């Protein structure tokens, strides 16, 4: 009940000093599904408390790691000391098809590798030379981005000047991005900066070019970074529904596709958090509407498909029903095999800016119950959409600490937890089945009808694995 | 589409015709992709001696580095201390990565915290962060110690850790007695290994510098062991094992083997084992101090020789036969303890394995990279085996170190075709293995893209990766191995020979084609 | 032709055009070879469910067995005894092979002798041989003991070892006190493992039967350990390690770990270590006796329970988690010693590794063969991991053992698709892996031809061999591994997961084809 | 000196009882190159002393392992208990080209696998049924051999009757061989039996079939079992010399080739020990001469080539000199690279029935010196050919024991030993470089000009390997 949660929070909150206790009580709340405005319950997108072991990353992760890095045919420079780039190198499973090293570069790490020289004297000259070296050694690149690491702004380098100048010299799109770790409070501003960089440096390239053949069925997938091929298992359904997916952002994405996106009729936005900014921009300038969708589990995949089809004629609406009918026996078999094995089990989630609400439907479709969810860098308009998704008096936590997440789990005693790599091996030692909800535990995809099968299999394999029954020695009883 | 009795993941899901057809249409429709023949043309080009000449003329661009930041090594160092919380002054994005990086290599939790410095700290400096951080950290996680590192941001704005820590004490954010050693760890200098060195010397100075009057070399009748940046759990354990076996008193300083290998028993242990505070304070009283990785422990050495007045021996990493021998004999000298029969036998078994495997190892050509000490150890051992280390690369090496390696190569006939490369990266290496093809690569998981590339040119050009180094993310539990001592020598020897035989099987597996040579007995 | 700077061996020498052309002309000229089309037709046929039905109706013909003679196991047993010379009564051809077989597996000398019986012995029996043999053997090699086995020849002639040994003593060919235990080891019954059992019981009866009056169970405060036919040195060592760690007094009976791992120091040590004669004589005084491989120690058990009156516990091989647990708990009960924290932690680390690797192991299908105990141990462990053992084959198994394995499969959801085969051979298995394709095979080096065969049909049909068992001839030093206890569990788990990931890399290595899934992080 | 060797022998011989000491003094001798008859110095092909750890095998090894097993298109049954076949399975590197399991069977193990039933009641009925099962499951086999293990003769089975009866039923050559382990004293009789089996059951098959097209240049390689492809590197030279190698016995050999051998003009015998018997037979019946050759090292390969060419017209003799000239710069380079590294070094050999004398020339060509040699099962006509090959007062040992071979080595202190797998790991522990001279240390081939390169490389790699200078710990000095 509500008061059982309200004093759980107070128990956990006792550990903190006076100043810290006040901050965290605002970021911890029971869910109230009848509420309209989430600011009454919880606060979000505020500074992290120093030294509380937040799970959050920086703006560079939001820009380079999330938005830009996935674009295949562009080369993305980690501009600064060797480090940020190394840890982000192929860390994220944003899948793509290409000849890596030749026409695509996603899983490579290009960096300026700052020494003292370059901090003292600035790295504008180094950046210039670096771009020339790329053009020589990587002739098939179709563009370059410059991802600013912390020092760049602090030493006052003008990467905008270099980008413009070298852009006109080589006749290539070179995008400067001010995604320095210290800006903002999380990945979230990194997205916003990255989005704004696309607007300012890329999106307007074909404003005066209507040579591309259009149809009234053209769309773009916006904010699907194709983890384990999620975008592909999404796309296939849209093209089977009789639509034309002109662009994907940015999973398996390309620059030509970004440039073509202002020509589509509808923007289909998976991740609101990361890509609502540019979606709004295209509605303003180019007049393109956009709608949020959700391809997690049959219930939402179906809802979404129909909601999209309804934006077109009755031909799409028909094709939509053929599609749903084609996959009904596939997902029904999945529910037959696995729902029995998962019915009643209880889950606690903690992910970034979307998946804490999106994946709920998928769990509910295997008879599971999400009892705890939280976002790392989510805003109050993310909590607005989580309200009706979560059960009554379930547990909400923004920017949860290591301490808080552990303490909560011990009282709630969930059958399963869904979170990231840093939280993974903690909860596996406590004997609690764990699934990664970023990397998919190196599995996937989990989107669409084809993904739901995999999702179900994966939850079952982990939740009912024989390893969990063996944690305690027979003698220590 | 999915059949439920045999569900497909990304692979081989996307090999279905429906998906293949979709991606063809995506490509042709909207990707404006270069033609396949242009791509093949350029790919062929990147394998040429011409492309290599351009590649090696690079001056600004680094591609596919084989190194990390200082703070990374600082964290790993700090984790070797009892109930110590690694704490890094600067941006929280760094710690997110540090933890992940280690998470993926060790498949263990990794504890570390940040000040969460933001834009405000660029103008006003990070004093307030340090204060609130130190306070919150201590309150929330109950460490007995907090070891402070820096991110580049803090270094550039020029924050003074010493002053900042003291003012936190002065203003009652942390108790005065509470131990908060620190070190400056600029990511724009050296590498992860330099961070380990700076942190470690930061910790050793905190517990000893002021209290050196009562100290007397030899009083504790033990040997200090500084291990350096080590990511193989077998390496901490083998040294401990060999010293116990010798009956030598030792003190392992920065010992994280316990905290990176807690059991799964139903408890989460945030802290576990570690070098004690008293072990550090008593360290000056040791007979002597031995550095396992001398080439990244330059600052530590200056302090130990300088302040503790220990004659630090001139010892190479104890890898392979000769350098394990020399290591054991030094300890015998320092400790007074003879080398026992059990270690003389272990040695004898390694030599037996060398005699048993020499025919397959002889003349095999290798490319290898990693941190300086590791790399030179590997080189040495390969030469003991009769292998040819053709391409030796150390991104975080220097001319002094290079010269030391060139000396070793010159002392062996197997080093005639070797070449050492410092400040170069895996994109440089990629070239080398195309133009001057070895049999194998030895190195970390980042070498899989090179293997991918070499296969693309053709099967007869494929250079297989043997995973020894750090990080290793695409295999499980190799972090449990040993590379040091005779045990580590035996594991490596086995990996090398069986990698040769595995590949030879693969080449001879073609029926009525190459299987004339698919021998049962190798 | 040869270039001197890069000399070629058989492979790839004979891929030169001159040689290829020569062999084409040889084939067409004189070999009268079936047409390639006919060959491909028959090959295709041998992979079908039709061919399998015929294959499994075999009654006389055995093809590619997975077993050996009794005397082999006898030799290995005897080698576990101090300064003991295995000696085999019969034809010298047998010993030549026994030595070679072990030579190739252990890459060590293997000492064994024959009495070199010939045609004359068919008529007159092998009395004179035994006399001169025993004498010569003792004189030449100075054994402290000689353990006598039989070749099939001697068994068929019906020679009486007992009488023959005694007459050698009676006629002064050897001293009366000189110990010459013996056992009948007919190759036409059971397998190598039956030979181990017969020899061991032969040795235990020699030193105890007549001297049982003064014996009292428990006097020793120790546990006897009979290991059975074991070819992993880690298995002898791990048990010793775990018992020491528990503070349990133990007696390892037949312990050859020293003689199959002598150092290379300049001496040839024909003999080294071993169970002492006194250890055997004192064995009856032990608290109890534990058999590590009960399913091939049936005769030993009857003698221990029967003559020594030891309540032999009903324990499975200590492989995997549950059976290592059960083993350790039994010892705790028998010995009075608690299970110490170090082993509770080791256990916890194995479970940690299971949690870390479960996603990749889950649902993997395996075919496996070997000796009964090993095989069922493996099966059990696979089930603990969430793997599916689809094809379980034991050429030298029996209906009672099969029933015991069927019980284990029935108790687990992962045994739903499992099937157990006794008295079948690797040619039977070959069929099974074509018709009901697993992901991997687990077994000895003989499984490489099956892999060869499956590849020939196509890459998507290839079943990779993971080498665990005996013999292993085409890899080096895998005889040093462990399969027993938590240590053995951890080595296997690592081998299995990394075999899955190695193959997944191989499948995803195709550029712009399958490399979408060539992830850095697994 | 002769007397320094004569008392070395007596020192080693001290260990033996009176009866054994007398036997072994006959089987140990210094070499006298001026002697014509080897019976004056040494005795051979006698019974082994019981319990002295001879290196010798049995007649089954000689028959199945050496002669018959190499024939690819035949199926060879190991008839008896399971073991003999299992230990011989792919133990010997007799190389061949085929689809194993379909048209060739060399590396497989077919066996009757006798139980008690079959000892008591005999296995004649089992053998019959077994042959029927082969014909069903292995239709492309071109013939069957039955290799008798010890029990077969002892239980009085009539495999000749079964072979004849099933031979006429299936219309296949089925060859019974009485190679029972207990017959003879060594592999040697196994060869003789195997040879005689070929005569009696195979060789006469085309006596009234002259359809095969012949030339004046047809030959057979006799007694080369193609270890590591030795026969192939031999053959290529003969076909480059303008000869036609109609048959190989039995390395990569076939039944058709054995049947065709009576049509050739000359039999070229590599291994006299194993195959002189059948060579003599073909000289009697078919009138075909035969000569011994030797393709170990340039010196002998050249001598042999010319000696063979001289048996034909001047066309062959010319082609011979072309060949010699072609390979002169190749072997000259080999001697250039390796002789420096091997000059002066001293060798001790111990192999079966041929290679103890044959390989000497190859060593001498790299400036090495064989100081000790011995045969396992060699006869006195093998020692007759070793006399002039070996140096004066070098060490000869027939059927050497484990003790003897070790003790000898300690006094002689050779730089290298060449022997078998059972002796290998002994001498590697003493710190003495070792090469296998049966399996070639899983290398080869070593015959011909192409083999000599490999031979040289292999001796160098082992003799001067860095492992050998490391055996003693620095401290234990
Ligand atoms: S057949 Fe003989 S023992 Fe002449 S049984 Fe033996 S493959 Fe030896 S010295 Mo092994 S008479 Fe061949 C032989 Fe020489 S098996 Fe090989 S190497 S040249
Ligand atoms: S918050 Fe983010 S990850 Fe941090 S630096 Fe800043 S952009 Fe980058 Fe980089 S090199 Fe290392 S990890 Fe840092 S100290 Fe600099
Ligand atoms: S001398 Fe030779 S190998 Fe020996 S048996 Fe005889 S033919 Fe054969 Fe065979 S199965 Fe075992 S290994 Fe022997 S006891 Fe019988
Ligand atoms: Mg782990
Ligand atoms: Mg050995």
């Amino acid at each position: 009940s509500r008061d059982e949660v309200e004093s759980l929070i107070q128990e956990v909150l006792e550990v903190y000093p006076e100043k810290a206790k006040k901050n965290r009580e605002k970021h911890l709340s029971p869910n109230d599904p009848e509420l309209e405005q989430s600011k009454k319950c919880i606060t979000s997108n505020k500074k992290s408390l120093p030294g509380v072991m937040t799970i959050r990353g920086c703006a560079y992760a939001g820009s380079k790691g999330v938005v830009w890095g996935p674009i295949k045919d562009m080369i993305h420079i980690s501009h600064g000391p060797v480090g940020c780039g190394q840890y982000s190198r192929a860390g994220r499973r944003n899948y793509y098809i290409g000849t890596t090293g030749v026409n695509a570069f996603v899983t490579m790490n290009f960096t300026s590798d700052f020494q003292e020289k370059d901090i003292v004297f600035g790295g504008d000259k180094k950046l210039a030379k670096l771009i020339d070296e790329i053009e020589t050694l990587f002739p098939l690149n179709k563009g370059i981005s410059v991802q600013s690491e912390c020092p760049i702004g602090l030493i006052g380098d003008d990467i905008e000047a270099v980008s413009k100048q070298k852009g006109k010299e080589h006749g290539k799109t070179i995008v400067p991005v001010r995604c320095e770790g210290f800006r903002g409070v999380s990945q979230s501003l990194g997205h916003h900066i990255a989005n704004d960089a696309v607007r300012d440096w890329v999106l307007s390239a074909r404003d005066d070019d209507d040579s591309f053949e259009t149809t009234d069925y053209d769309v773009a997938i916006i904010g699907d970074y194709n983890i384990g091929g999620d975008a592909w298992s999404s796309r296939i359904l849209l093209e089977e529904m009789g639509l034309r997916v002109v662009a994907q952002w940015s999973g398996d994405g390309t620059i030509s596709e970004m440039e073509l996106t202002p020509k589509v009729k509808l923007n289909l936005v998976h991740c609101y958090r990361s890509m609502n900014y540019i979606s709004r921009h295209m509605e303003e300038k180019y007049g393109i509407p956009w709608m949020e969708y959700n391809f997690f589990g049959p219930t939402k995949t179906i809802e979404s498909l129909r909601k999209i089809a309804a934006q077109f004629d009755e031909s799409i609406q028909k094709k939509c029903e053929e599609v749903i009918a084609k996959y009904q026996p596939e997902w029904e078999a999945v529910v037959a095999k696995y729902r029995p094995r998962l019915e009643g089990k209880r889950v606690m989630l903690y992910v970034g800016g979307l998946r804490p609400r999106h994946v709920i439907g998928a769990y509910e479709d295997l008879g599971m119950e999400v009892v705890g969810t939280g976002y790392e860098f989510g805003h109050n308009d993310d909590y607005d959409r989580t309200l009706k998704e979560m059960g009554d008096s379930t547990l909400l936590y923004d920017d949860v600490t290591g301490y808080e997440f552990e303490e909560f789990v011990k009282k709630v005693k969930p059958d399963l937890i869904g979170s990231g790599i840093k939280e993974k091996y903690i909860f596996q030692k406590m004997g609690i089945p764990f699934r990664q909800m970023h990397s998919w535990d190196y599995s996937g995809p989990y989107h669409g009808f084809d993904g739901f099968a995999i999702f179900a299999r994966d939850m079952d394999m982990t939740l009912n694995n024989p390893c969990w029954k063996k944690l305690q020695a027979p003698w220590k009883k | 589409s999915q059949q439920v009795d045999k569900i497909k993941a990304s692979y081989p899901l996307f090999l279905d015709q429906d998906y293949k057809d979709m991606l063809a249409k995506k490509r042709d429709g909207f990707e404006e992709k270069y033609p396949q023949d242009k791509i093949d043309e350029v790919f062929q080009w990147t394998t040429t001696k011409e492309y290599q000449e351009l590649n090696f003329q690079r001056e600004a661009l680094t591609v596919n580095p084989a190194k990390a930041c200082q703070p990374l090594g600082a964290v790993l160092c700090a984790l070797g201390f009892e109930k110590t919380m690694p704490y890094v002054h600067g941006s929280q994005g760094c710690v997110a990565y540090f933890r992940s990086y280690f998470n993926r290599h060790f498949r263990e939790p990794v504890s570390c915290v940040s000040d969460s410095m933001t834009e405000d700290a660029a103008v006003f400096g990070g004093q307030q962060n340090m204060k609130d951080g130190l306070q919150n950290c201590k309150a929330t996680y109950k460490p007995d110690m907090i070891a402070v590192s820096t991110t580049c941001m803090a270094e550039v704005i020029g924050d003074d850790l010493n002053a900042f820590i003291n003012n936190s004490k002065k203003e009652g954010f942390i108790p005065d007695e509470f131990p908060v050693p620190f070190a400056h760890t600029p990511s724009f200098v050296g590498s992860h290994v330099t961070g380990w060195d700076n942190m470690f010397e930061g910790i050793a100075r905190y517990f000893t510098l002021k209290s050196m009057d009562d100290k007397v070399v030899g009083s504790n009748k033990k040997i200090n062991i500084v291990p350096g940046f080590e990511t193989y759990l077998g390496n901490f354990r083998v040294i401990k094992r060999m010293l116990s076996e010798m009956g030598v008193g030792y003190s392992l300083l920065s010992d994280p083997e316990e905290v990176l290998d807690t059991p799964a028993d139903g408890q989460f242990r945030m802290y576990a084992g570690g070098t004690t505070q008293e072990e550090m304070k008593d360290a000056p009283n040791a007979l002597n101090t031995v550095l396992l990785q001398p080439w990244h422990l330059e600052k530590t050495k200056k302090f130990v020789e300088g302040t503790w007045k220990h004659e630090v021996p001139k010892l190479n990493i104890p890898m392979g036969l000769d350098w394990t021998d020399e290591f054991l004999m030094k300890v015998s000298e320092i400790s007074g303890q003879p080398i026992p029969a059990s270690l003389t036998k272990e040695r004898g078994r390694l030599v037996d394995m060398m005699t048993d495997s020499h025919t397959w190892l002889h003349g095999k050509r290798f490319a290898l990279w990693g941190d300086p000490d590791f790399v030179m150890g590997l080189v040495k051992f390969l030469l003991e085996l009769g292998c040819e280390p053709v391409h030796i690369l150390c991104h975080n090496g220097n001319k002094r170190w290079k010269k030391a390696v060139d000396a070793i190569l010159a002392a062996s006939p197997y080093g005639k075709n070797a070449t050492v490369y410092i400040g170069k990266d895996l994109w440089h290496l990629r070239s080398l293995v195309f133009t001057d093809k070895p049999d194998f690569m030895i190195g970390n998981s980042y070498g899989k893209f090179i293997q991918r590339d070499t296969l693309h040119k053709g099967k007869e050009f494929e250079v297989p990766l043997i995973r020894i180094g750090f990080p290793i993310f695409d295999r499980h539990h190799l972090h449990r191995s040993t590379t040091l001592g005779y045990e580590g020598a035996m594991q490596i020897l086995t990996t090398l020979v069986n990698s040769i035989l595995e590949r030879l099987d693969e080449e001879t597996r073609g029926m009525q084609a190459t299987d004339y040579n698919h021998d049962l007995v190798r």
